[PDB]
């Protein structure tokens, strides 16, 4: 959970979970055999698959595809857009998400001079 | 009076957004002032021109 | 007449300015050719007492031993005489004379001291002046007519009464080209360029409104230099000039170097 | 994976002003597509080996990587 | 850790010191120690002895001392002023080698920071520039009255890509140009106010 | 300066004899939509309870008022043709009514097509019922002035509208402005002073 | 405009 | 001005140099035709409404024909510019494509119905800008102030 979760690298919804289902479930929060609210907190861990790699494609990429983001996170279009809307309404990223292919673009299409400023910032034998 | 982005469509029915790189103040202060100095020059015209 | 290496001037101002008022003292080193031409190369900062220092600063082991040490790996020749470091007022030496004048002829008549002023000299023209033993001998030097600028001291009675004994002459100066020569970007829209042309144009707005009120008002019923330039409610118009000056040295020049 | 990571990233010596290639990486990698495009530069971009964004609608990898690497006697 | 500041006290002292040792021959890396306050950014404000430098003429593998002489001048300036600690030491310009790093290491005794390199700044001369501005006569300050690293050098050079950046650069220039136009106007107006002041003044002096 | 000053005044001057009311609140509610900004204090015009009850007895300027924000423009041009018949009265007259009908007209068209990225010929014809050539010649005169952003795209007979913002407004404004200002000084700063 | 860019 | 009496590149700077010396000079000849003739040439280059008609009431010097041709180009059709030209015919200053140029500055939209109708690198259309586009105009007023120094050399 340290080397996987803290380092900004990809995840999976449950194949690391069913890959750990003989150890992360019982082994030797998420209480339940039949306990109330042990379920939803484990569903919270599904959100830790969701909001982690949206920070990866948000921290890394421009537009991707509706389909390619829809198959990176193994969801459909709709609940990925619902998790995305949850991820933007709480003001965490700057998503230019679109219904058509011009999706989640991380860009300022008004030309502030942040680029200008960034460029400025970037700017024996004799003994 | 409410978000200054929305131009919408009839045919395909979309809603284009982020119309404007909004007002930065620069030209609005500059142009405005230059309109003042006019007043001051006219006043000078009171002294210098409405004297001589 | 009296000469200096001006390292003695800078160590002089260093020891003086470091210790105000405390009247810090020391004694310099040099050589003699004629009547009073005294090259001074290094001043020797003899140490400080509690708050009142006197002839007791003429120590055996400090000036003797350290005169041997910086005789060896430094200034070889004999000392000239003392100094003294008047803070505040200038140059007059009442209790200083009984601690200085009798000390000279113990060494030689070729011996001068000098009072300096590291308080009132914030300048680049520091107050320096040596003197004589005219304790006695009221009994030549064409000078081109008495040297000039000691018919212009701060002519004050206790100072000029001190000048009866004192008789300053000159302070020469040397330096070399090397030393002379030795002594002789961006920021763009961080918030910078905006928020110092978003600022100053607003004061150009309402300060130009007050300049409108100034030219409307003073056009008529104005006399006696505008009541002495409005000492009160300072200052309309000039403010506009200053504002104009501030941006045109900034919103061009380094922006120019942007290009 | 690792010699694919470094040596398939290192072969990115395209002074081509601003390096932008994916079409070379399509043919330089004996591998199926966007797994070769993203995931190699996903893990190349998590650690400091390759820095820069990727468009994959455009199929466009921008890079400004640093990696002080080669002796380069003839460079 | 911070850089070094300067005081030309030590500059005139070392310059006069190489006005001393400049006899016949002896182009020497004359090493002398500094004393002064050492903390975050300082100069080690005052100089000292040297125990003058001679090796054979170039066979630079033999030393100078005393450590008791270090505390002769450093010890008895404490009788004069107690604010000081040794870090600094100099030599001639401009060449250095393992002699100098061997007096950094061998004759260390405190000196964590003493380059006379990232500590590179030649200072302001606070509170004693009166003994500098008197010493800045003829010609004046201005006139007063007037492979890995080089591999990572060109990683941040290339920019002609004017689409975006070019447009941005165009824009900023335009905006700042305008500002100047706005200004270069109100100073022309107040200058004209000085014109009518002078013309009505000399007009009334007719 | 006229509307707000009027607007935030109420008016009373020695039994309103220079106000000569049956005129004042009318003068406000047909001086407003020139310069009082259509979102901002136009609500302060409409839902402002100080003027609405005294234009209640004045139904002509009333139906001139709520025929902008209610988009019933087949009666609004009718309502503005009334104002171009009571332009005759006031002695502040001629380029005030020609400019006034010009800016009521231009503000009326710019209000309509700004909400749409594409304006069809039938819906712009639906604004009154004028058809084609009124909108064609007239809007071509307005874009000849360049004060809206539309254009008579007769390729499909559907008018397009994006919006380049008022960043350029300033530039174009200040060329003329700057010139005039310097010219005044150019009128003075010679020998004649 | 570096050539183009009297004020003193 | 007499130098002002072909090219249009400097007729307006010699119009500024021309319209200076006439407090009260004449009523025919010298004072009259300089203003109205030079602003007519200022329409021969193509400068339209907003310096024309409110600047008229200073002179009012018989004031019919040249102003009529200014609005005959401000509208810009040959049909009534004909009767400005041929029905007047004595207006003089004899020394057409410019009022054509006004209406075709618009277009229908841009191309105009597959390159064919009649009326009668900065992807923006030419609004403003922050590069070379607006720089030219900028260095206009700077130049003006610099040229206005001359003021300091006069006392």
């Amino acid at each position: 959970l340290l080397k996987l979760f803290t380092t900004m690298e990809l995840m999976r919804w449950s194949t690391l979970v069913e890959d750990y289902g003989m150890e992360l479930r019982k082994g030797s929060t998420d209480v339940f055999g039949s306990t109330e609210e042990g379920e939803k907190r484990w569903k919270d861990l599904k959100n830790r698959v969701v909001e982690h790699n949206i920070r990866i494609m948000a921290k890394y990429y421009t537009r991707i595809t509706m389909k390619r983001m829809a198959q990176l996170l193994d969801l459909s279009v709709d609940e990925s857009e619902a998790f995305l809307s949850n991820l933007v309404v709480n003001k965490t990223i700057f998503a230019k998400v679109d219904r058509l292919a011009g999706i989640i673009n991380f860009q300022r299409p008004k030309d502030p001079n942040n680029l200008l400023n960034d460029w400025s910032q970037k700017l024996h034998n004799l003994q | 009076d409410k978000k200054f982005h929305g131009i919408l469509d009839q045919g395909e029915g979309v809603l284009i957004i982020f119309d404007e790189p909004p007002v930065d103040k620069t030209y609005e202060a500059a142009l405005e002032t230059i309109q003042n100095m006019s007043k001051v020059v006219d006043s000078l015209y009171n002294k210098a021109k409405k004297l001589t | 007449q009296v000469y200096i290496s001006s390292l003695a001037l800078l160590k002089m101002l260093k020891h003086g300015r470091a210790g105000v008022p405390m009247e810090v003292m020391g004694l310099m080193l040099g050589e003699f050719v004629d009547d009073y031409t005294v090259r001074v190369i290094d001043v020797f900062a003899m140490p400080q007492s509690g708050t009142g220092v006197s002839v007791e600063a003429v120590d055996p082991v400090f000036q003797a031993k350290m005169l041997d040490m910086l005789k060896q790996t430094g200034r070889p020749e004999m000392v000239v005489g003392w100094y003294h470091s008047h803070p505040g007022f200038g140059c007059w030496l009442s209790g200083v004379d009984i601690n200085t004048q009798q000390s000279f002829e113990a060494l030689s008549e070729r011996a001068v001291a000098v009072v300096v002023d590291p308080i009132q000299s914030v300048k680049g023209k520091v107050v320096i002046d040596a003197f004589r033993l005219i304790n006695a001998n009221m009994m030549p030097r064409q000078t081109t007519s008495n040297l000039g600028h000691l018919n212009k001291p701060s002519i004050q009675a206790l100072i000029h009464g001190l000048n009866r004994h004192y008789y300053s002459i000159t302070i020469n100066y040397r330096k070399n080209e090397l030393e002379q020569k030795m002594l002789l970007l961006t920021l763009q829209d961080y918030s910078e360029h905006c928020k110092h042309n978003e600022s100053v144009v607003k004061e150009m707005l309402e300060l130009a409104k007050n300049y409108n009120k100034a030219v409307e008002e003073e056009d008529k019923m104005t006399p006696e230099q505008l009541a002495i330039k409005n000492v009160g409610k300072q200052d309309p118009k000039r403010h506009l000039e200053e504002h104009v000056d501030v941006l045109m040295t900034s919103n061009i020049v380094q922006c120019l170097a942007a290009m | 994976r690792k010699i694919q990571l470094l040596c398939m990233e290192m072969t990115f010596t395209r002074p081509a002003n601003h390096r932008q290639l994916t079409f070379e990486e399509i043919a330089k990698s004996a591998k199926i597509t966007v797994n070769e495009v993203e995931l190699l530069v996903m893990k190349a971009l998590s650690v400091g080996l390759v820095k820069g964004s990727i468009d994959e609608v455009d199929k466009r990898v921008h890079m400004t990587w640093v990696q002080p690497r080669v002796l380069d006697l003839q460079q | 850790v911070q850089k070094v500041v300067v005081h030309p006290l030590v500059l005139l002292s070392v310059v006069d010191h190489f006005n001393r040792i400049g006899k016949v021959g002896n182009q020497k890396r004359v090493v002398g120690v500094l004393l002064g306050s050492w903390q975050k950014k300082v100069l080690d404000v005052s100089n000292s002895f040297a125990v003058p430098f001679d090796e054979d003429d170039k066979d630079d593998s033999v030393w100078f001392l005393d450590h008791d002489y270090l505390e002769n001048m450093y010890g008895m300036f404490k009788k004069v002023n107690a604010r000081e600690r040794i870090v600094g030491w100099y030599h001639t310009g401009p060449k250095l080698h393992k002699n100098d790093i061997a007096i950094n290491e061998l004759m260390k005794r405190y000196c964590p920071n003493s380059v006379l390199h990232v500590t590179s700044e030649i200072g302001a001369e606070e509170a004693e520039e009166v003994g500098v501005e008197h010493l800045l006569r003829d010609i004046k300050d201005t006139t007063v009255g007037t492979i890995y690293q080089l591999q990572d050098v060109f990683n941040l050079l290339p920019d002609v890509s004017l689409q975006e950046f070019v447009k941005a650069f165009y824009l900023k220039t335009n905006d700042q140009m305008v500002v100047v136009y706005l200004a270069s106007l109100i100073r022309s107006v107040v200058a004209l106010h000085n014109l009518i002041n002078n013309k009505i003044a000399n007009r009334d002096a007719e | 300066q006229a509307a707000e000053l009027f607007l935030d005044t109420v008016s009373t001057f020695t039994s309103y004899e220079l106000m000569d009311y049956k005129t004042f609140v009318t003068y406000t509610v047909y001086v407003s939509m020139i310069a009082l900004e259509r979102p901002d204090l136009r609500e302060k015009v409409i839902k402002g309870a100080e003027i609405l009850e005294v234009l209640h007895s004045l139904p002509a300027v009333r139906q001139y008022l709520f025929s902008l924000y209610e988009c019933r423009y087949s009666v609004f041009f009718q309502s503005l043709a009334v104002v171009e018949q009571e332009m005759k009265k006031d002695w502040l007259f001629a380029p005030h009514y020609r400019y006034y009908v010009r800016e009521m007209r231009i503000h009326a068209y710019s209000q309509l097509l700004e909400s749409y990225r594409s304006l069809t010929l039938g819906y712009m014809a639906e604004a009154f019922g004028v058809g084609v050539e009124f909108i064609d010649q007239e809007l071509s005169r307005f874009i000849a002035a360049g004060r809206l952003h539309c254009k008579i795209d007769k390729v499909n007979e559907i008018v397009e509208t994006n919006r380049p913002d008022s960043k350029n407004w300033q530039y174009q404004e200040t060329i003329k402005k700057g010139d005039l200002l310097l010219n005044r000084v150019q009128k003075l700063s010679r020998v004649i002073n | 405009q570096v050539i183009e860019y009297m004020i003193v | 001005y007499y130098t002002g009496r072909l090219e249009y590149s400097e007729a307006r700077r010699t119009m500024t140099n021309a319209l200076r010396k006439a407090p009260q000079h004449t009523a025919v000849g010298f004072k009259q035709t300089v203003h109205k003739l030079l602003i007519v040439v200022e329409l021969l280059l193509g400068e339209i409404p907003d310096r024309l008609q409110f600047r008229q009431p200073s002179l009012k010097r018989s004031l019919m024909p040249y102003f009529l041709l200014t609005q005959a180009v401000r509208t810009g059709n040959l049909a009534k510019f004909n009767q400005v030209l041929d029905q007047f015919g004595e207006k003089f200053q004899a020394d057409i494509i410019r009022l054509r140029h006004n209406v075709i500055k618009t277009g229908v939209r841009m191309i105009s119905l597959s390159y064919s109708r009649i009326s009668l690198s900065k992807e923006m259309i030419d609004i403003y800008s922050t590069r070379e586009p607006q720089l030219a105009f900028h260095q206009r007023i700077s130049f003006c102030l610099d040229i206005h120094n001359m003021s300091v050399k006069a006392m």
